[PDB]
């Protein structure tokens, strides 16, 4: 069904300023079914691409590939991973070559691993394992074209994305042992995202879910698709309206740091009430170092109440807790931070976040269908300085 | 009862994510869009964007394998 298409150095350039104008740092995908007579990779016209983007200063990272464990059903091609390594050997010297010679390389892109993916992948990373800088793996829970509303608050649905990880991590300790994996694409539903589901407040379980078990197992960086574009699952519409996965990105970002710890519920059953904490972002000003994130999801169609063990009993907490603006309740676009609807205050002005001081030595209250996160002031744990 | 107790691992980090951990993507498929130069110029997409900031932008997606460059296309 897919046909090939040209792309200009304009294409190249539009991405490029908004990336750079953006703070963001870009990845591009290279074709990998461009072969020779003998399907070696032809990196000509990467080499083109390599060449324009050098012309211009451009600092991009590479990936070559995606979803190579398909490109039989795709391309009627079939590469084994043993030649995908061999082609990013080829893609690494081209690199080392070119003027940003210590330009990152990441792949292979595969699929969740199913036996026939986590075979190339362990020949891929037998092969070609030494010139990659993260291993790239993808994951979505379901097809967007049969998710269900129950599909998206279930446990078991969300527990599955457990079993992907360790599969992964089980084939890259076997080959290349300590080597970053990433998430290099990842969402709630494929096929566009689920219709009226993967856009609404509703994702917000899978997402959060996702990156509390992706930070807590180990996975360094997660890579939401998508920021924009056609698909249900766009963090913002074509509009521009930002959507409720956007906030719940937006208050991760301001909140959650890069050193991960660990909470779970007494009496073990981790189904229904799903508990991450990490040090807080060094970079919110609101917080010091020491300070504690703990974030929650509550699957239950009840309130739960948290209890915060010693030493954080007294500590002041901040609350924000995000709800739904009705009146379509989680299939809501709309999300309110503590009571608040959140909305861009123009074009150029990101709304402020404001948090809840709790009374100190209150428990923490979550309803029914919702996610918070709790910043712990003055917890003064030594790990998180 | 609807009163859960916590307990927390606090003696030390057991991983450290990256800065850009919540990181996005751009699918390739949106490079065929003809409105692909108006969509990604837009301040208010930009504005957004830099919310999210440090994070990897990612080009790819399906269509990676089927795009070919051409210098001349302007
Ligand atoms: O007419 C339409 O709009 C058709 O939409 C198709 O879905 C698109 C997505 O819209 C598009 N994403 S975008 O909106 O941001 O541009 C793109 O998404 C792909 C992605 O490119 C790809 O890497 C990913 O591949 C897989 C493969 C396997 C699995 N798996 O677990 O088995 C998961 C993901 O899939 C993304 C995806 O499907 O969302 O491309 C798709 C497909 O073209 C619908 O497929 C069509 O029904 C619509 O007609
Ligand atoms: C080694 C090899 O096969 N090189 C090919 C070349 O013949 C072709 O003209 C070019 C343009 O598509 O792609 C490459
Ligand atoms: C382990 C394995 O099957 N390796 C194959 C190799 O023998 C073959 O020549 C090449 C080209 O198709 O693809 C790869
Ligand atoms: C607050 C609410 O909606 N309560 C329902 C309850 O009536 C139902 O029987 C139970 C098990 O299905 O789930 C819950
Ligand atoms: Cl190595």
């Amino acid at each position: 069904k897919f046909k090939n298409s040209t792309y200009s150095r304009s294409s190249v350039d539009v991405l490029y300023t908004f990336a750079n104008c953006s703070g963001l740092d870009l990845i591009f995908g290279l074709n990998a079914l461009l072969r020779t007579a003998d399907l070696q990779w032809n990196s000509s016209n990467a080499q083109l691409l390599l060449d324009y983007c050098s012309s211009k200063g451009y600092n991009i990272s590479w990936e070559l590939g995606n979803e190579p464990n398909s490109f039989l059903k795709k391309a009627d091609i079939f590469i084994n991973g043993s030649q995908l390594g061999e082609d990013f050997i080829q893609l690494h010297k081209l690199l080392r070559k070119s003027t940003f010679k210590n330009a990152k390389l990441y792949g292979p892109d595969v699929g969740q691993p199913r036996r026939k993916t986590a075979k190339m992948l362990k020949s891929f990373l037998k092969a070609g394992g030494e010139v990659i800088d993260s291993v790239t793996w993808h994951h979505y829970y379901l097809n967007g074209r049969t998710a269900t509303r129950e599909d998206f608050l279930n446990p078991d649905v969300l527990d599955i994305f457990i079993s992907s990880v360790q599969k992964v991590f089980q084939v890259v300790e076997s080959t290349r042992p300590g080597k970053k994996v990433w998430l290099g694409e990842t969402s709630s539903a494929y096929g566009g995202g689920a219709p009226l589901l993967s856009d609404t407040f509703a994702a917000g379980f899978m997402w959060l879910d996702k990156l509390g078990l992706s930070a807590r197992m180990g996975i360094e960086v997660v890579m939401r698709q998508v920021f924009f574009g056609a698909g249900n699952y766009h963090l913002v519409d074509e509009n521009f309206d930002p959507l409720p996965d956007y906030w719940l990105s937006l208050l991760f970002k301001k909140l959650v740091g890069t050193k991960v710890l660990m909470a779970s519920v007494q009496g073990s059953k981790r189904r229904k009430l799903r508990v991450y904490l990490h040090c807080t972002n060094t970079d919110n000003p609101r917080y010091k170092e020491g300070d504690l994130t703990l974030y929650a999801i509550n699957l239950h169609n009840v309130t739960k109440y948290l209890r915060l063990p010693y030493p954080f009993s007294n500590k002041q907490v901040d609350k924000y807790l995000l709800r739904p603006l009705g009146p379509h309740g989680l299939l809501s676009k709309s999300v309110q931070l503590n009571g608040l609807t959140l909305k861009m205050v123009d074009d150029q002005t990101l709304p402020p976040l404001m948090e809840k001081p709790l009374r100190p030595g209150s428990s923490l209250g979550l309803p029914a269908f919702s996610y918070s996160f709790f910043v712990i002031r003055n917890a003064k744990v030594a790990a998180c300085i | 009862q609807d009163v859960v107790d916590l307990d927390f691992f606090t003696q030390e980090p057991l991983h450290l994510v990256s800065p850009s951990f919540l990181s996005v993507t751009i699918d390739a498929n949106l490079a065929t869009d003809p409105r692909f130069l108006i969509l990604l110029g837009s301040p208010k997409l930009r504005t957004l964007a830099r919310g999210l900031s440090p994070a990897y932008l990612r080009f790819g997606g399906t269509k990676t394998d089927f795009l070919i460059f051409d210098p001349k296309k302007e």
